């Protein structure tokens, strides 16, 4: 399954300043162009890191897990301001703060 | 044309060797490879296959091993057999069925590749050719090893790489002072001694909770893999090996793991180690009549490893002697009583009080003189010693004429390093700014309840507690309450932010928690950037914040969160810090000083410390700054004086209230300062500092690299390097390159490379800034990688080319011909100093005149063009009978400019590996503590270099064919 | 690019198809809509066709551009740039010779 997680392979701290914990944009925040509306994450498979590769994963954190983006974001040339959020959660899936 | 029983060869994986046809299909061809057994299948179309016919005077072999030589050759059904004398029994009309080639054909000097149909392209020729300048020029750089580690340019610190990493198996004990870099200096030894092959296998035994440090230090700062031995890979690694030691060269473990069987020390004892390297060796506590346990595998471990480093503390201001422990250690014979040393370095004292009255500018007594005399067995000290002190034209300079006698003569120093803080220049001055702050009433009314409901409690924790009144509001105002709104600290940090946006400040905060509250109140109040710097993050989150604080302009304009710290790379572009709170312990608050507080910081430092009105910060204010002078002066008198004052200074912490008996105390604590500061000063061995130092050639050396550091061709041939490797380099446009791999890079892993991309800069201070990024030189594995993987493959050694130049006749011939000369010696050696690969360009004409000294390559190669695959191909067969007659030509010409090139190398290397013998032979006569083994290892490498050079040989490497037309 | 002219256009003799195409797609099966990758013989298929991404294979046994001509033992998939998918014809062999329904109605 995909993760809608802050946590978004290398993207800068700048993108992520204007997301909560949970990954959503603030109610009230002014976005541009290109500008990330939402995180999202997409699952990365049968990575098959080298065993040296594997131990350098762990002490850095770095996700074998992601490595590739799939977070949504402001279309291009369109400037607003963010005025309402909402999420819609199926059966068996946990509630996020902005939920 | 492929029809079964050819020969062909791959052209771009030569390695494989002669192929043979053995099927054929609509649309493909089958080749089966003797050298290794196995079919290849290529599609017909865009033929990616070579065809392998043989001209007269080839010589072949035969798959009975016998040879023979080639002169002509009939082709029937398409199949080839090959006629002509066999040597070894001089049969000639001889036939060899292609079919029975061996498979040892592997890529000849390119003379043989003009008739292997398609050739290579004119880029990578042109690469391979820079290639080759570009290694052959760098291996010889008089400072090699010194520039591609990721640290800033401190002199002190390339001064004691350049003079340690060159010995050989140098054993030396590092006693820098604390926070000074002792892992950095150990780490650009290993570099060196890694980078000069003078050392393959490393062992370096750290504290477990270090392990995972001195992981990334090494790998981030050295670009070096060291490889953890744990339990586990102990296992693993003892069912891959009978020893578990020889799977890797570099090997990190702790010593607790090392002291666990006897089997394991052995084992580890007998892994043939090049250097050892041991950190915080105080640690290591040994009686002559009873060394510990722990001491005992470590003096068993440095007895089988000829280079042994250990990296130690010297605390409690006491002197060498308990060092004396862990000289021991390196040369158990030189240094092997301890009363021997205790008279030398008592009888020296003296001589050094002496000395730092001299380089001070005092006046010397006679009886003082005659002292110094004593130990300088000479008897025409006298002239050189009096102009020196009556200041002369030459009192300088007959100053540094005694203090490099003196460095000579003292009697560690060779082996002993230890740089001070003092002695060493370049740190910012440090200037404090104090605000007084009114205490607000919420806190007043939530502490006093505490107060009344601490009855009985001891004053140690209700100094603990009232230190950081945040978290006891969250006792009765209820947890979370929103402290951040009220506390006239947040306002004056939002005030000065908001009134200074054009600054980067480092704002300091007890525990992370505070350092959350604080960006979400700075954001959702003032806006303002900050990124947290907490143990919970992982290393990639936290260098993230890093990156993003490294912004110039549009980047976090704050930062910061708990101790953590420990990043090796400093933010030497900020200069102010706020300190939101204040430590309890000294040592915390100049360790947190100390991060910013290092040398390559752009302006001084301002120090910003708001703190509430009558509450244990205005106390902590008051002690550090007008009892300490630990704000503005960064003597280390701290501890002692904490140590001496803290069970009653706890009392006016716990109770502001009780003012009496403060002042005194704090006129106590800067008594006790000015003492410890007079007994440091007054025991500064000045004379080891000036050695450890370096100097004005060290000062010298370090601005030379700081001047080849800006290297622009370096960043212009990398560029090339790559893409014609084919690695996509995204231009993110901050100084920082993004590499990626492509679908058409030309080899099946790189070494260094992963599909998600690295980030590299060429800017020192970008990567002093960006510890995420690669610091790329001339020396960086990536590069020295790349080298390694064009240099020995074929690819870029032979291409065609046309001119079109209305200026030279018809059907002229250039040919381009780049020998090599080389010699073979074991890299321990490190004969790369003096004869690396070089290469010998040769343009020559259809009567052999070279003209390499009158046209260089870059202006012949801008006007030239290539061919089309089919036509050159046999385009090239043209001209096979002229080609080989050319060669003859440039080979007497070779032979003379290469007895130029060996006579001149043969001469660098005995000035310089004689001179450095004589000063070695000089040290002996001058100082004890040069082993027989080094002289006899210097003798043995000139000798040896002398030997390998004397038989050295050339070789083509390259070959471009030219011809012009005007169509 | 040639220089070229006259365009000519002609009946294709089914010698000729079976010229210009590469190989038989024997299953209608594409992908497989779980795994991405495209089927072992199918309307999409790298054997046939050519690989999905630059210069490697699918099975990943060769990826690098040094192999330009190689086909996988395992994937009968050339090593090759995509672009060439857009270019492989294939074919398919009818049991019952069939008619052309632009020269009848
Ligand atoms: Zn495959």
């Amino acid at each position: 399954p995909e993760e809608i997680t802050a946590d978004i392979p290398n993207v800068g701290e700048a993108a992520l300043s204007k997301l909560d914990e949970s990954g959503i944009v603030y109610i009230g925040a002014e976005v541009t162009g290109g500008d990330i509306l939402v995180g999202k994450v997409t699952p990365k498979g049968e990575t098959q890191l080298t065993p040296e590769e594997k131990l350098l994963r762990a002490i850095f954190g770095e996700k074998a897990s992601d490595v590739k983006d799939s977070s949504l974001r402001v279309p291009n040339g369109v400037s607003g301001t963010v005025i309402d959020v909402q999420v819609f959660t199926r059966d068996g899936v946990e509630k996020d703060k902005r939920a | 044309p492929f029809t079964l029983g050819q020969r062909w060869i791959s052209d771009t994986e030569s390695e494989l060797g002669l192929g043979t046809v053995v099927a054929v299909d609509a649309r493909t061809v089958t080749l089966l490879f003797p050298s290794t057994g196995e079919n290849r299948l290529y599609a017909r179309s865009d033929s990616p296959v070579t065809r392998v016919m043989f001209n007269p005077g080839d010589t072949i072999t035969s798959h009975d091993g016998w040879q023979m030589q080639v002169e002509e050759v009939k082709e029937e059904n398409g199949l080839l057999t090959y006629i002509g004398t066999r040597l070894d029994t001089e049969e000639s009309g001889v036939a060899l069925r292609e079919v029975f080639l061996d498979s040892k054909l592997v890529f000849s000097k390119p003379q043989d590749r003009l008739f292997a149909g398609q050739i290579d392209r004119m880029d990578r020729f042109a690469l391979r050719y820079r290639a080759r300048k570009y290694s052959s020029e760098q291996f010889r750089m008089p400072y090699s090893g010194l520039r591609g580690q990721r640290t800033s340019l401190i002199p002190h610190q390339l001064n004691i790489a350049h003079d340690v990493g060159r010995r050989h198996a140098p054993r030396v004990l590092l006693a820098d002072e604390v926070g000074l870099g002792k892992t950095i200096e150990a780490g650009m030894i290993l570099h060196q001694q890694l980078l000069s092959g003078a050392a393959e296998r490393v062992l370096i035994i750290v504290p477990e909770t270090l392990q995972h440090q001195w992981l990334v230090e090494m790998l981030r700062r050295f670009n070096l893999r060291f490889a953890l031995f744990d339990d586990e890979r102990y296992a693993e690694a003892q069912h891959d090996a009978y020893n578990p030691f020889d799977t890797e060269q570099l090997v990190i473990c702790s010593l607790d793991f090392a002291r666990r069987s006897k089997q394991r020390l052995e084992h580890l004892c007998e892994a043939e180690w090049d250097l050892l390297v041991v950190d915080e060796a105080h640690h290591l506590v040994w009686s002559e009549d009873a060394p510990s346990r722990e001491y005992q595998a470590i003096e068993q471990l440095a007895e089988h490893v000829p280079g042994v480093l250990l990296l130690t503390a010297t605390p409690e201001q006491l002197g060498m002697e308990s060092h004396f422990a862990r000289l021991r250690l390196l040369d158990p014979n030189r240094f092997h009583d301890f009363a021997q040393f205790v008279e030398e370095q008592k009888n020296y004292r003296p001589v050094a009080d002496a000395v730092a009255m001299l380089l001070a500018g005092n006046k010397l007594s006679n009886d003082e003189l005659n002292m110094l005399g004593e130990m300088i067995g000479e008897q025409d000290i006298e002239p050189l010693l009096q102009a020196a002190n009556s200041d002369s034209e030459d009192a300088q300079s007959a100053r540094q004429e005694l203090v490099s006698m003196l460095m000579d003569r003292h009697g560690t120093s060779r082996v002993l390093f230890r740089n001070t803080r003092n002695g060493v220049k370049g740190f910012p001055k440090r200037e404090l700014h104090t605000i007084k702050l009114p205490l607000p009433t919420q806190y007043q009314t939530a502490i006093k309840v505490s107060g009344i409901m601490g009855a009985r409690k001891s004053a140690e924790d209700r100094a603990r507690d009232m230190l950081y009144p945040e978290r006891i509001y969250q006792e009765f105002e209820g947890d979370n309450a929103t402290w951040w709104n009220f506390d006239p600290r947040v306002e004056w940090l939002m005030g000065y932010l908001t009134s200074h946006r054009s600054q980067k400040v480092l704002v300091i905060c007890a525990k992370a928690a505070t350092a959350l509250q604080l960006e979400q109140v700075l954001r959702e109040r003032e806006g303002i950037r900050a990124a947290v710097f907490h143990e919970g993050m992982s290393i990639i989150e936290r260098d993230r914040a890093a990156a993003w604080f490294a912004e110039e302009d549009t980047g976090a304009q704050v930062l910061l969160c708990s101790e953590i710290g420990s990043e090796g790379r400093n933010f030497q572009f900020a200069s102010h810090m706020v300190m939101f709170d204040l430590p309890f312990n000294p040592d915390l608050l100049e360790q947190r000083i100390g991060r910013l507080d290092r040398i390559g910081q752009a302006h001084d430092i301002q120090i910003h410390v708001p703190y509430l009105e009558k509450t244990a910060q205005s106390v902590l204010v008051r002690w550090y700054h007008e009892g300490l002078d630990a704000f503005e002066h960064t003597c280390p008198t701290g501890r002692t004086i904490y140590d001496s004052v803290y069970n009653d200074l706890i009392n006016y912490l716990a109770s502001p209230d009780q003012t009496e008996g403060f002042d005194d105390l704090i006129k106590n604590c800067r008594e006790q300062h000015e003492a410890l500061k007079a007994q440091l000063e007054q025991g500064r061995d000045r004379l080891l500092e000036i050695h450890s130092n370096g100097g004005e050639k060290a000062q010298a050396l370090a601005e030379s690299i700081e001047e080849q550091d800006d290297d622009t061709n370096l960043i212009a041939f990398a560029m090339n390097l790559f893409d014609i490797i084919g690695i996509n380099q995204d231009d993110r446009g901050d100084n920082m390159i993004v590499l990626t791999p492509s679908d058409h890079m030309l080899v099946p892993d790189f070494p260094g490379l992963s599909e998600d991309g690295i980030t590299i800069t060429f800017d020192r201070e970008v990567a002093l800034a960006r510890e995420d990024a690669q610091f790329i030189t001339w020396e960086h594995p990536l590069i020295r990688n790349g080298l390694d993987l064009i240099l020995s493959g074929d690819t870029g050694s032979s291409t065609i080319s046309l001119l079109k130049n209305k200026a030279l006749p018809v059907g002229t011939l250039l040919v381009e011909l780049i020998y090599v000369v080389e010699a073979q010696a074991p890299k321990q050696l490190q004969l790369n100093r003096f004869l690396p690969p070089t290469p010998v360009r040769m343009l020559l004409d259809k009567n052999g005149n070279n003209l390499a000294a009158q046209v260089e390559f870059e202006t012949f190669n801008r006007q030239l063009n290539a061919v089309n695959r089919h036509t050159g191909s046999k385009l090239v067969n043209a001209v096979q009978q002229d080609v080989h007659a050319i060669l003859q030509l440039g080979e007497a010409q070779i032979e003379k400019s290469a007895r130029a090139l060996i006579d001149a190398a043969r001469n660098e290397a005995d000035e310089k590996l004689s001179a450095e013998l004589s000063r070695l032979e000089a040290l002996r006569a001058v100082n004890p503590n040069i082993r027989d083994d080094e002289l006899t290892a210097i003798e043995s490498n000139r000798q040896q270099v002398m030997e390998s050079l004397d038989q050295a040989g050339w070789r083509l490497d390259a070959l471009r064919l030219i011809v012009v037309t005007h169509q | 690019t040639e220089e070229f002219d006259a365009i000519k256009i002609a009946l294709a003799s089914p010698d000729m198809i079976r010229s210009w195409s590469f190989g038989e797609v024997k299953k209608p099966e594409t992908i497989n809509y779980r795994t991405f990758k495209p089927e072992r013989d199918g309307l999409f298929c790298a054997r046939i066709f050519g690989p999905v991404k630059d210069y490697e294979c699918l099975c990943g046994k060769y990826k690098r551009l040094k192999h330009r001509g190689v086909i996988c033992e395992k994937c009968g998939v050339e090593v090759t740039q995509t672009k060439v998918r857009r270019e492989r014809m294939g074919h398919i062999e009818l049991a019952s010779p069939t008619a052309h329904i632009w020269f009848l109605k």
